[PDB]
């Protein structure tokens, strides 16, 4: 399953990067907003499931991804992409409330037990 | 209790819930479900031939992962 | 004003029938 959740972050991964490259004002928009809504369903469907130590992996992986492509495509950032942090932040938490910064305190605690996705939480 | 007995049988296998049930090919009655990690053929979830038969698969019904969340089958 | 009536229902398994061995026959 982690195989196809995973393999779908590549694929949209390549395919922003394609459109980054290559394409028209239309078609570079059109790829873009194709993978968004792509990576959006993702998030949904590792979003349905409680924890899960090896899929925060790619949870936090993909919300960057998808806030990456978001503010890139918007030029510019929003509260949403906020609110998407604080909800990989309480789901990180779960696994082991208040506000933003209790959150990455605590967070950043439970970083020191060294779970290994340093990669991305340092990135998010 | 079927119509045909006229019988109160007893479900030999201990399941918890019947997320779905009914008549497939070749089997003639079914019941999903229970008894009591990421492998697509592991699935936790026993099919159950009725009138107390053989479990018949415990192969390729939805992984364990979504076991706990699940509340309704169709 | 009914173009059509259903005057019957059957027992099928899931999906539904297997196609060629059901036949209809109409006499008068």
């Amino acid at each position: 399953c982690l195989d196809l959740w995973r393999e779908k972050n590549d694929r949209l991964v390549r395919q922003a990067k394609v459109a980054q490259n290559s394409g028209l004002t239309l078609r570079r928009q059109q790829l873009a907003q194709d993978a968004l809504e792509g990576l959006r369903g993702l998030l949904h469907s590792l979003q349905g499931l409680p924890a899960a130590v090896p899929v925060l992996p790619l949870e936090l992986t993909v919300t960057c991804n998808f806030i990456i492509l978001r503010a890139s495509l918007a030029q510019g950032f929003t509260e949403d992409q906020a609110q998407d942090i604080q909800r990989s932040l309480e789901r990180v938490l779960e696994t082991q409330e208040q506000g933003l910064r209790e959150l990455w305190d605590s967070v950043l605690r439970a970083s020191c037990l060294l779970p290994e996705l340093l990669s991305a939480l340092h990135r998010l | 209790i079927s119509s045909q007995t006229g019988k109160v049988v007893s479900v030999s296998g201990n399941f918890s819930s019947i997320q779905w049930a009914g008549e497939i090919e070749n089997l003639g009655m079914v019941l999903l479900g229970l008894k009591e990690d990421y492998a697509i053929w592991n699935t936790k979830f026993c099919v159950y031939s009725l009138e107390s038969q053989e479990v018949l698969s415990d192969i390729y019904i939805i992984p364990p992962a979504y076991s706990s969340v699940v509340t309704y089958v169709h | 004003a009914p173009r059509v009536r259903y005057l019957a229902g059957f027992c099928c398994p899931l999906g539904g029938l297997a196609a060629g061995k059901p036949r209809v026959l109409c006499h008068e």
